[PDB]
């Protein structure tokens, strides 16, 4: 969620993404943006795609 | 009236700062979106996301802008030579003359490891060594010093002292600094340009 | 023969350290005697200093070929 | 280490110097305007009189 | 410059339908055949002629006398003047010097 | 930052890989010179110069 | 006047023949330092000079490898070249049995002939320019680096060195003024030697597309 009235969670904006790209750290922004935001598991059919 | 004119002039800066929040941010957004994919490969090339060649060698030299000591050059030969002279005084060894300096420099640089270095860098080192070897000659001539080292007021040998150990140390330091100042493979060489122009 | 530079680039250092730290976090034998440290990353740093990390780098070239380098034969510097 | 009003109060000779400079500058400006309004002013060869 | 018919008060036109031209209306039959001169116009309009002689055009305009710079004074810039807009407005002059790597040119 | 009421965020990476990458590539000690032209940024500040 | 037209004629002759020499065709050195007074010596004044013929040149041949290969240079006179004129040049061309030709127009040339100038024949190709462009040789310009066209062996060795497929190189447009100057066709690679701010040099290559 977004606010402080509700419990929050700070934002990794569109500029921090470019900073982390600039550092060249490839696993750290993966951990920041998928592992600890909305890592979800699905199932896909390869026959139909 | 002065108070009113002063406030009138002042508010322009506030308005300018308020406006500035948009244009530079948008320009940096576009630029970083455009330049994001470029990377430095193991062939010393830089290639796009599809393997297309953008450059055959990064920036011509292949050197890292952040490791530059001089004005866009990796060294200032005078500064390194002075540091090596100061930290490694040679109280026992004899001062070199022009011919001996040239001979020993040529002998040291002849080794294979220096041939592995970049050619233009060797040209620069030769130029600087020739320059200092020419400078020492004027000083030795003006005071009438003998290269045999037998002059009686020995303080005259303090004017432009340089000894083989100092030459070796200077050359090794120059080469080492040059080798470690390169742009490493894998570098995000595209985003750095975008940030460095946008900021 | 091998053409790529003999220095270990900072990216190789980062990923080798991270992978070895993750290996040590899971129950894995530690090569070098440990004084009593309890943080896996420090143990990985000591393993790198002693040059005992059992990892091999594979430098992939854009044309498809590759070169294998052992962690103990790169020039680890400051 | 401190800063006070004594550190920013103007000196004596500064007042005389500023007075003289102000008078000289104002007089020079008045002569330039006098030269213009009668047409005597020489046009600098980069722009018109204004 | 314009004329109006005294008979009805409208702009007239010129036309030829007989041995001599005439100043004629079109809503009323007023005709005034012209037989003398008039000495004023509408001041026509054609655009800025800039490069019709650009560069080094016909060298017939070689001239001897020229001014000199207040600073440097090498032998190459003879003098020039030109014009501003139209018939009855002043004519401007600029004095311009050019060797390389600057931006000097006076008015 | 200037300590006039400013605020700053903080993140705690949740992995050994992320920890290592952050420490080695983003460490403060490894970033003493700005990459625009290689000039230092972290140096003394006012009242340490005086 | 009557000197400035001849001045232009002399300059365009100099530039076109420099281009011919750089392309490698046969040319004589003594003609390279031709002076404007020399041009007046070898050709009369403007009233005595007929534009459509007084500058025609075809002596140049590919002596470097095939002296039998000859080149045509034609100089129309009318401001815009018509279809009948280009037909005249093409029929004279067929009479002389050459493969390629070159045209220099004063101001332009009609859209019908614009279209025609691309589909006369696969075996024949014609080169078109303007006087304004040829009044100065861009290869002597300050900004332009040195372009060198290179043979098939050299390009093969190049793309064997860096391990490329030929379509990964940077591209130079077929219509680029320097490409037109060297007349190179699609599928060719040009070395460029960029002068560094120091004594050093950078080398890059571009592929015509
Ligand atoms: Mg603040
Ligand atoms: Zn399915
Ligand atoms: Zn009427």
């Amino acid at each position: 969620t977004e606010g402080r009235s509700r419990d929050g969670g700070l934002r990794l904006g569109e500029m921090e993404r470019d900073c982390l790209i600039g550092y060249g750290a490839s696993m750290l922004l993966l951990e920041r943006l998928m592992i600890s935001s909305d890592a979800f598991e699905v199932d896909v059919c390869g026959q139909c795609g | 009236t002065e108070f009113f004119f002063h406030t009138m002039a002042g508010r322009e800066g506030l308005v300018d700062t308020a406006v500035k929040t948009a244009e530079t941010g948008y320009m940096q957004r576009r630029l970083v979106k455009s330049l994001e994919d470029l990377c430095s490969q193991y062939d010393l090339t830089v290639r796009s996301s599809t393997g297309d060649i953008i450059q055959f060698i990064y920036g011509g030299d292949g050197l890292d802008p952040a490791a530059m000591e001089g004005k866009d050059e990796p060294l200032e030969f005078k500064r390194v030579l002075d540091n090596i002279k100061a930290v490694f005084p040679c109280p026992s060894e004899p001062a070199l003359s022009k011919n001996e300096l040239i001979l020993t420099t040529e002998s040291i640089m002849k080794k294979s490891e220096f041939l592995c270095c970049q050619d233009s860098f060797l040209q620069e080192i030769k130029k600087f060594i020739k320059g200092v070897s020419e400078k020492i000659k004027k000083t030795r001539d003006k005071y009438g010093i003998n290269d045999n080292g037998t002059t009686e007021p020995r303080v005259l040998y303090q004017l432009d002292r340089i000894t083989p150990t100092q030459v070796e140390k200077f050359l090794e330091t120059c080469r080492d600094k040059y080798m470690r100042a390169q742009m490493e493979p894998g570098s995000a060489v595209g985003a750095l340009c975008a940030q460095s122009i946008g900021e | 023969k091998r053409i790529t530079t003999p220095y270990m680039t900072k990216y190789e250092r980062a990923r080798v350290l991270g992978t070895r730290a993750l290996q040590i976090a899971m129950c894995a034998p530690v090569m070098v005697e440990l004084e009593g440290e309890t943080d896996p990353l420090l143990i990985a740093m000591k393993e790198l200093k002693a040059r005992k990390i059992p990892i091999i780098i594979r430098r992939y070239l854009p044309d498809g070929s590759y070169e294998d380098w052992g962690v103990d034969e790169l020039i680890i510097t400051d | 280490f401190s800063i006070g009003i004594g550190d920013v109060t103007p000196g004596q000779g500064l007042l005389k110097a500023k007075y003289e400079l102000l008078n000289a500058g104002y007089k020079k400006c008045d002569e330039y305007i006098e030269a213009l309004n009668t047409g005597k002013l020489q046009q600098q060869p980069g722009c018109t009189a204004e | 410059m314009l004329l109006f018919c005294p008979g009805c008060g409208n702009g007239l036109i010129v036309e030829e339908g007989q041995r001599c031209h005439r100043f004629s209306c079109n809503t009323c039959p007023y005709v005034h055949n012209i037989t003398r001169k008039v000495t004023n116009r509408k001041y026509p309009k054609l655009k800025e002629v800039d490069d019709v002689l650009g560069g080094a055009a016909a060298w017939e305009n070689v001239d001897s006398t020229a001014e000199s710079c207040p600073k440097c004074e090498h032998p190459r810039a003879y003098f020039m003047q030109l014009q501003t807009r139209s018939a009855d407005e002043p004519m401007t002059t600029f004095y311009k010097c050019c060797n390389a790597q600057c931006g000097h040119r006076w008015r | 930052a200037d300590f006039d009421g400013d605020e700053m965020n903080l993140h705690l990476p949740q992995t050994e890989e992320a920890k290592a990458e952050a420490l080695v590539l983003m460490g403060t000690k490894a970033n003493l010179v700005t990459p625009r032209n290689g000039e230092p940024l972290i140096a003394a500040i006012q009242d340490f110069l005086t | 006047d009557d000197e400035e037209e001849t001045y232009r004629l002399w300059k365009i002759r100099k530039t076109i023949m420099q281009l011919c020499h750089d392309r490698g065709y046969l040319v004589t050195q003594d003609e390279l330092d031709q002076t404007l007074e020399e041009f007046k010596a070898q050709s009369g004044d403007k009233p005595s000079e007929g534009r459509p013929r007084r500058t025609d040149l075809t002596v140049l041949v590919a002596h470097n490898d095939d002296p039998t290969d000859q080149m045509f240079v034609f100089f129309p006179e009318e401001p815009k070249v018509g279809i009948k004129t280009i037909k005249v040049y093409c029929q004279r061309m067929q009479e002389e049995n050459i493969t390629r030709a070159l045209i220099v127009v004063q101001q332009g040339m009609t859209p019908s002939a614009k279209q025609s100038l691309v589909d006369m024949a696969p075996k024949y190709i014609l080169e078109q320019f303007l006087q304004q462009e040829l009044l100065i040789n861009i290869t002597e310009h300050e900004l332009v680096p040195e372009h060198v066209v290179m043979t098939k062996e050299e390009v093969t060795e190049l793309l064997a060195r860096y391990k490329l497929r030929e379509n990964q190189l940077p591209r130079i447009q077929a219509g680029d003024p320097v490409a037109r100057y060297f007349g190179i066709k699609r599928g060719q690679v040009v070395k460029i030697i960029r002068p560094s701010e120091t004594a050093g040099r950078y080398i890059t290559y571009r592929l015509v597309q």
